[PDB]
């Protein structure tokens, strides 16, 4: 029968249809999918633009929460007012109620209260994370007395910057590969005291740990220090908590632990290749010892620690003035300095975050901390 | 019963193709959104770096159907080039992959959100040549339809009259006071809550008119919108004046341009008036 004939035509027909329709819609995710290649490459160059805009060198105070008992509840010193949108900067000020009233002021570009969370802080942190996944390499600070909230604000599990960067880099990495984008992550975990570094990963005392700097690559080693391949946010967690910050914290109070993850991204399908340093700082206590009735060796900490906070102050306060290029930077004065030389400099981009205490039982240590900050505020 | 039994194969095979069809629609389906999410992230912080350096938004809409062989559009880098000279826009935008809806979407919610999150009154100033009615359109589809967000945190009110010199000018709904730093009319206002329904039929049509646009946020003050239009040569040589003479035409202008956001938008149709469009674009940067 010709009806069946006829039947017959029309599904072969249909076929060729449905199998051109196949074709044409892997054409097109082909298609889409070179979008997505090329708009990630888009994204990192307009995202380097806005931290240029932004600011290469930041410093952000961070007021922490008031501590009943163990400090004045009083916090009524200090005044802090709204950010400027103009200008994008945000003051406030420390005021001493006399007859003459003593008045400091001071400026930020962003300034957290005792309300605003870690979640809030990563609010602003997370774009700087975003540009070592990018191929850039940023340094960030945490400056102020102990007590302030240095180890708090770098390290509470779950929120704090380090434990949120973490998350942040496997979560990137993660959505990346649909991109073409593999990424190796290795990290070193170390400790400077009294201009000596010591391995924070090591699993003794003899070790030499020498930095060790490659001028061609721009990239810096140290000897002896392991190095561990980041997998997980789980495996980094596990690795955090065996390192860890009374004798153990009142070392990690006098000394800096440096935190440094390597971001290494490659495109098979592009032969793009990036590579980022991510430095995280929890430095050591900017408090001013009394030395007098003190024994020699607390007096020499005490002075390294100053020099060391000084000359990060020093270099990180050059770094930010117009006339860079022309003057001397000294960054082997000191080990701090000297190991991050290359996430300090060209494109690199510096967060300062100071830490301090609302209380007046610490004024005078938080009129010191936001001296510092008024350094290390750029131009 | 050879033939019948072949209907049966080649069902078979349709159904197997079919399947694998259906499959691939939703591999599709979320790479194409996947796409829009992605070009919106990147709009957002185009957005965001026209706000640090505090420059003007000029953008370029360009339909190229009937335009010269010699004018050169570069979609990326947002630019169109004649002749040596070059004409630098924020965004060139194609008409032939980005529609009307996707204009507003794509290219226009990120700066509309913003203006209306920071409750700063704003404008949308569209320049062209040839009457076209099908932006005006969209731009009531994306604000205030049934179902849209900004229907659903505001109350939406709408103005439209038309200034012509000189000097009236009448109501474009039916058959002004400078005050603080907005514009306040003495006109027909209409409460839209289901789209280009609320509106009459010539609401659309022809495919300085001025549409005001205030949002009442739900649980005080409004937030001010105002969309100018062009529609051809006539009308933006009287835009010009001498970066001349006090027309309530140019008095509106200058109060937005002084006192809301702006945001200039470029829409290149007609072949024969191109270049003085260009060359506007290039005075409202300088300017
Ligand atoms: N932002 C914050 N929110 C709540 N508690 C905080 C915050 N910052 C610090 N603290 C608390 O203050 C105390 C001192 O903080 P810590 O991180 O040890 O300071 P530092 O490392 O500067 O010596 C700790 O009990 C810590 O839990
Ligand atoms: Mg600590």
């Amino acid at each position: 029968i010709a009806a069946l004939k006829e039947k017959i035509a029309a599904l072969k027909e249909k076929i060729a249809a449905l199998k051109e329709k196949i074709k044409d819609t892997e054409l097109g995710m082909k298609e889409l999918n070179e979008i997505l290649i090329k708009e990630e490459t888009v994204r990192r160059t307009l995202h380097n633009e806005l931290q240029e805009l932004r600011g290469n060198i930041r410093v952000y105070l961070r007021i922490r929460p008031a501590l009943k008992n163990l400090e004045n509840s009083d916090t009524s010193l200090i005044n802090v007012n709204e950010f400027d949108d103009n200008s994008g900067v945000q003051s406030m000020e420390v005021t001493k109620i006399q007859n003459t009233a003593q008045v400091h002021e001071f400026k930020f570009d962003k300034i957290f209260d005792q309300q605003d969370t870690n979640v809030d802080v990563f609010k602003e942190v997370g774009q700087l994370v975003q540009s070592s996944l990018d191929g850039y390499n940023v340094a960030i600070f945490a400056y102020g007395q102990t007590g302030s909230g240095k180890t708090f604000t770098m390290l509470n599990p779950g929120d704090g910057i380090i434990p949120s960067t973490i998350s942040h880099i496997f979560n990137w990495i993660n959505k990346l590969k649909t991109k073409g984008w593999d990424y190796k992550v290795n990290a070193e975990f170390i400790e400077i005291y009294n201009e000596n570094i010591v391995d924070l990963l090591r699993s003794s005392i003899g070790l030499k740990h020498e930095i060790r700097h490659d001028q061609e690559t721009k990239t810096t080693t140290i000897t002896n220090v392991t190095s561990v391949k980041l997998e997980s946010e789980e495996m980094v967690e596990i690795i955090l908590k065996k390192a860890n910050r009374t004798a153990s914290n009142e070392h990690s109070s006098r000394s800096h632990s440096i935190f440094i993850i390597h971001l290494s991204g490659s495109n098979a399908k592009t032969g793009a290749h990036s590579y980022g340093t991510l430095n995280l700082v929890d430095l050591a206590g900017s408090e001013r010892i009394n030395v007098s009735q003190v024994v020699g060796d607390r007096l020499r900490e005490t002075q390294n620690i100053n020099k060391s906070l000084s000359a990060l102050g020093d270099v990180i306060h050059a770094l930010g003035q117009p006339d860079s290029t022309k003057r001397h930077i000294p960054f082997r004065n000191s080990k701090l300095t000297y190991l991050l030389q290359y996430s300090l400099t060209g494109d690199s981009k510096t967060l300062m975050f100071v830490n301090i205490s609302p209380s007046s039982s610490h004024i005078n240590e938080t009129l010191n901390s936001l001296r510092f900050a008024s350094k290390v505020n750029s131009t | 019963a050879a033939l019948e039994k072949e209907i049966a194969a080649l069902e078979k095979e349709i159904a197997a193709l079919e399947k694998e069809i259906s499959k691939q629609e939703k591999f599709y389906n979320d790479t194409y959104n996947t796409v829009c999410k992605e070009l919106l992230r990147s709009r957002r912080l185009e957005n965001s770096i026209i706000e640090q350096k505090g420059t003007m938004r000029v953008y370029a809409y360009v339909m190229e159907q009937n335009l010269p062989e010699n004018l050169l559009f570069d979609y990326e880098n947002g630019v169109i080039t004649q002749s040596e000279h070059v004409y630098k826009f924020n965004r060139v935008i194609p008409h032939l992959k980005v529609s009307e809806d996707c204009f507003f979407t794509q290219e226009y919610s990120v700066y509309h959100d913003m203006a209306l999150n920071q409750k700063k009154n704003f404008n949308l100033i569209s320049l062209s040549t040839t009457p076209h009615g099908s932006l005006r359109e969209s731009l009531i589809k994306f604000l205030a339809e049934k179902d849209t967000i900004y229907q659903k945190q505001y109350v939406i009110t709408l103005q439209f009259v038309f200034l012509s010199d000189d000097e009236f000018s009448q109501d474009m709904l039916l058959d002004l006071k400078f005050e603080k730093h907005s514009i306040s009319l003495d006109s027909k206002l209409v409460i839209i809550e289901n789209g280009l329904e609320d509106l009459p039929l010539n609401f659309s049509a022809d495919e300085m008119g001025i549409i005001k646009v205030q949002f009442f946020p739900r649980d005080p003050v409004p937030v001010d919108f105002y969309f100018i239009e062009l529609n051809n040569l006539k009308s933006i040589e009287q835009f010009d004046k001498s970066i001349s003479a006090e027309t309530p035409i140019a008095l509106v202008l200058k109060k937005l341009i002084s006192d809301t956001k702006s945001f200039f938008l470029l829409n290149l149709n007609d072949s024969k008036n191109v270049n003085k469009l260009l060359t506007i674009s290039e005075e409202v940067q300088t300017q």
